RNA sequence: UCGCCCAUCAC
RNA sequence: UCGCCCAUCAC
RNA sequence: GCGAGCAAUGAUGAGUGAUGGGCGAACUGAGCUCGAAAGAGCAAUGAUGAGUGAUGGGCGAACUGAGCUCGC
């Protein structure tokens, strides 16, 4: 028992919950399948899927107001880092039948359960190679419009530069998730998040930066554009 | 002559680089013996990374120079193991060594870092 | 120069106009594992000696290592990725691949991801002879669960089950369409149905002799449709599982022993035949030199072990233990090479287990 | 048309039961080919079936995956002496993945089997 | 059934090749298992070999018939490997077993041999 | 001790 | 219903 | 401040948790073993420590059952 309504950025949507409260959410790509175990949500004709923001770095950052959101319906993106996402596979949804979604793993497992939901989300491609070495998978991707990095590895401020140096067009963005501990465990937070700034700044114009606590702590969300 | 000693090292900074060890030894955050350099050459900020002239098999080592390629870190070498495990501060002997923190040694990195990305260009 | 991608190899000049591009002479996701991590094939050397032929030299890659290969074998390969063969390739396919090349890029990019993981059963024929009697056993439950699906769901529908005898698509009918006053001509177009087919169907919606399902009585049919299709998913799993392992092949000697230690061994003999011929008690001395000659000529102690002394458990090992260990490694060879010669069948990994049980029992034994 | 379909439920539910006996008879005489001791150990057909489904490769054991699905301390006295004393010889972690997703779709099997008890009543 | 068989048999012969074993072992000159039996069958000296129907894995004694043929001497297969054992005296399994002299059964192994000699044929 | 991604399911 | 610590045997 | 509504034929508490598979925060980084003992052999091209399975003693552990709600 629920009312389904559009959301502030195109191909995304908001449900009324039996709660009382907004909760975000994708019109599924195609309707019937299932994705992460999730609440699919069916309405009269259509289908949608909720987008978790209590276990989903993107969708609690939507929550905490993020502001600039480049990934649109019809367009071409990258993804470093994707496994097969509670948190990301839902750009699959929101870029739908007409655009281009690589997904780019070095987690030697868990791209595998991303092979069978393609049979039908045909609109992805997931490849295996360090997000690191933007060299790794050079012969099954493109130029796209938008990067993003959501692992926090200790190498992130190059698997986002480098790959958009390969792989990002002019008038092209990006997205980055940088917690601290990855590159220093002893100093400040916002004072690491300082030496990631300047150095992202090295390359791109900085549009947005955000922090995620009071869901989750220590981490921030960086969104960028190439000129 | 081994292939990874892939350009000519003069009669200057290869003494920098033994006293950088020598110096690091008790003042920085150090490594010795090339696995425990490729696990921290690998993993987070290494500084400097040094090598053996006389390293054979040379294959345990020639890893080092790409691996320095890929992650934008310099290297140097000495000509001997023998010196650069006594160096380290170890009476056996030691392939190469990785520099974590400089301690002292930070002004002797930076010399070394400016000087050889100049050379080899 | 080069660039390197999916629906070939290519070549650009420096002003980034294309040359040639050539297409690959094997199965694209294992031409893609090679040149992905630096290794460098048949295809790509026909393009280079293209290259050649027209008069470059200069040949720039975009990888260090597939670079390397090429100086290593001996052409005049550098390195960079950014290079504006991949520049020109990478930022516009529609010029070069088609329109359609995200197709060709998603059929090999799965294929790859699917098949970047290694492969070694001990027994894997019989390991696969279980999967045979597997899709034997999952038909067998497909032909018992649909049969007991047309019976119940032609009680409310009986003008379908001598028109859609074909399973699956009855399955899919009562799954996706499911209580019988949903049917409309456009719903069986979304179900894959012609025609000649939807004239019929559509001719029983004003005059079915079926009696009547309620809303939550169909429910339970559709949840029986719902796991069927399931079933025939696990079809799949197992074509896409016999179409991969039952391709394969592997020597016995080759693991038990290793190879090098393997093809001497059967050269000590004579040959495999006599490998697979001889007794044990041969099988242990083959190849020890002169202790062999003075224990027969000159009437010594017998040699406790021939070649066989370089295998890897008995080599290294002390004294109590290496005899003990080179009769049972003697009997376990002349098993194995038996099994490579008359049967080529692989049980290496159980071979290896017994003898390290018996070397187990050697320890818990002196 | 409901008192027809209470026979069909009935026949069902047995067709269902013997569906499950004959793939889990599948699931027991290949999964001897890796660790056959579980087949006099574990006489209940889901138990055998969640086995598969959670441990996967009969190399990966520990007590976790016996005592939460409800073994005893008492069978826990055996599996576990048998990590590389099994008269079973080894499917890889690779070949296995096949026989794991055979033991998820046969545990949606008794999930079939309880919708069904849940309408012979209705 | 195993694939070494050359020629199908009822328990005709075979229970009297069985019992043959039974009394060549304490009037004659016999040995037991496959090595004994492969070393007596390689240098000729076994006069009758016997081996088992349900060797597992079966490629163990599946040299011994062509090998049979390769010396010239007659050979026969028997229904289980520990009752071949048990006949053999010892109180495990065998695969195979070789008479070198029948001792008092004579007769009894020329009578199996001229029979097997109307099957290898 | 402390984090990050992952399938499937709940109160 | 479940975990943790110490002492101890076989490989 | 005082009253009002509901309730043992059931008031209160919680948007949060479960089960399964990898990765990351620089594994230890030099000792060991034989010898009467100086000594000798092995070791940063990796000494040593960190296993799995089983046997024995000890230590500890967590739904309530009436409150909730309001007008001026």
């Amino acid at each position: 028992m629920v009312e389904v309504k559009k959301h502030k950025f195109p191909g995304v949507y908001v449900v009324i919950d039996d709660d009382g409260s907004e909760k975000i959410a994708t019109k599924n790509l195609v309707p019937g399948q299932r994705v992460y175990g999730e609440r699919v949500i069916k309405w009269e004709g259509e289908e949608y899927r909720i987008w978790n923001p209590h276990r989903s770095k993107l969708g609690a950052a939507i929550v905490n107001g993020l502001k600039n959101f480049p990934i649109k319906p019809g367009k071409s993106v990258l993804y470093l880092g994707i496994a097969s996402g509670t948190t990301a596979s839902h750009v699959s949804d929101i870029v739908g039948w007409e655009g281009k979604i690589y997904g780019i793993e070095f987690s030697p497992r868990v791209l595998r359960e991303l092979v069978p939901i393609v049979e039908e989300r045909r609109n992805i491609i997931p490849i295996l190679g360090d997000a690191t070495k933007p060299e790794e998978y050079r012969a099954l991707v493109t130029k796209v419009d938008v990067i993003f990095e959501d692992v926090a590895q200790p190498t992130q401020a190059k698997i986002l530069i480098d790959n958009a140096k390969a792989y990002l067009k002019r008038g092209g963005y990006g997205m980055i998730a940088v917690k601290s501990r990855s590159i220093d465990v002893t100093k400040e937070p916002e004072q690491v998040f300082k030496e990631v700034e300047r150095e992202l700044s090295e390359y791109f114009e900085v549009i947005e930066r955000l922090n995620l606590e009071p869901y989750e702590k220590d981490h921030a969300l960086f969104v960028v554009r190439k000129p | 002559k081994p292939s990874y000693v892939k350009f000519e090292v003069p009669k200057e900074l290869a003494e920098k680089a033994l006293q950088a060890v020598e110096i690091a030894r008790d003042t920085g955050k150090i490594r010795k013996g090339t696995n425990e350099t490729t696990k921290a050459v690998e993993r987070g900020q290494a500084k400097l990374v040094i090598i053996a002239e006389d390293v054979d098999p040379e294959e345990i080592v020639a890893h080092l120079p790409p691996l320095c390629e890929e992650k934008e870190i310099p290297y140097i070498y000495v000509p001997s193991k023998k010196e650069l495990g006594a160096a380290a501060g170890i009476e056996v002997a030691a392939a190469s060594v990785a520099i974590i923190e400089p301690g002292k040694a930070r002004d002797l990195v930076e010399e070394i870092a400016m000087k050889v990305k100049e050379l080899m260009k | 120069f080069i660039s390197e991608n999916v629906r070939g190899i290519y070549a650009f000049d420096e002003n980034g106009n294309l040359i040639e591009k050539r297409y690959f002479t094997d199965k694209p996701e294992k031409v893609l594992d090679q040149l992905l991590k630096g290794e460098i094939t048949k295809d790509l050397e026909e393009l280079l000696n293209s290259l050649k032929e027209k008069g470059y030299d200069e040949f720039v890659f975009e990888h260090p290592e597939l670079s390397r290969r090429a100086k290593e074998l001996g052409f005049s390969a550098t390195t960079e990725f950014p290079n504006i063969a991949g520049e020109r390739l990478r930022s516009n396919p529609e010029e070069f691949l088609g329109e359609n090349w995200f197709e060709e890029y998603y059929k090999v990019g799965v294929a790859l991801t699917r098949m970047r993981i290694q492969e070694q059963s001990g027994a894997r024929d019989k390991m696969v002879i279980q999967a045979i009697e597997a899709l034997d056993d999952v038909d067998k439950v497909i032909n018992l669960l649909v049969a007991r699906l047309r019976e119940w769901y032609s009680l409310h529908f009986p003008e379908l089950d001598e028109l859609l005898p074909k399973h699956p698509q009855y399955v899919a009918f009562v799954k996706t369409v499911g209580h019988r006053d949903n049917i409309n001509e456009e719903v069986l177009r979304e179900l894959g149905l012609s025609e000649e087919k939807i004239k019929k169907i559509l001719e029983a919606k004003e005059k079915t002799m079926g009696a009547w399902m309620d809303q939550t009585d169909i429910e339970v049919v559709r949840q029986l449709a719902e796991e069927i299709d399931r079933l025939y998913q696990l079809r799949k799993k197992l074509e896409d599982y016999i179409d991969r392992a039952m391709d394969d092949v592997a020597p016995n000697l080759k693991a038990l022993v290793g190879a090098k230690l393997a093809a001497r061994l059967i050269s000590l003999a004579g040959g495999l035949r006599e490998l697979a011929m001889m007794p044990s008690s041969t099988i242990q001395v083959l190849g020890a030199e002169k202790a062999l000659f003075r224990h027969l000529r000159t009437g010594a102690k017998p040699p406790k072990h021939g070649v066989i002394y370089q295998y890897p458990a008995i080599n290294r090992s002390p004294w109590w233990q290496r005899g003990k260990i080179a009769r049972a490694l003697a009997g376990k060879l002349a098993i194995a090479a038996r099994v490579d010669y008359f049967s080529g069948e692989y049980i290496a990994e159980e071979l290896k287990k017994e003898l390290e049980a018996r070397i187990r029992e050697i320890k818990e034994k002196y």
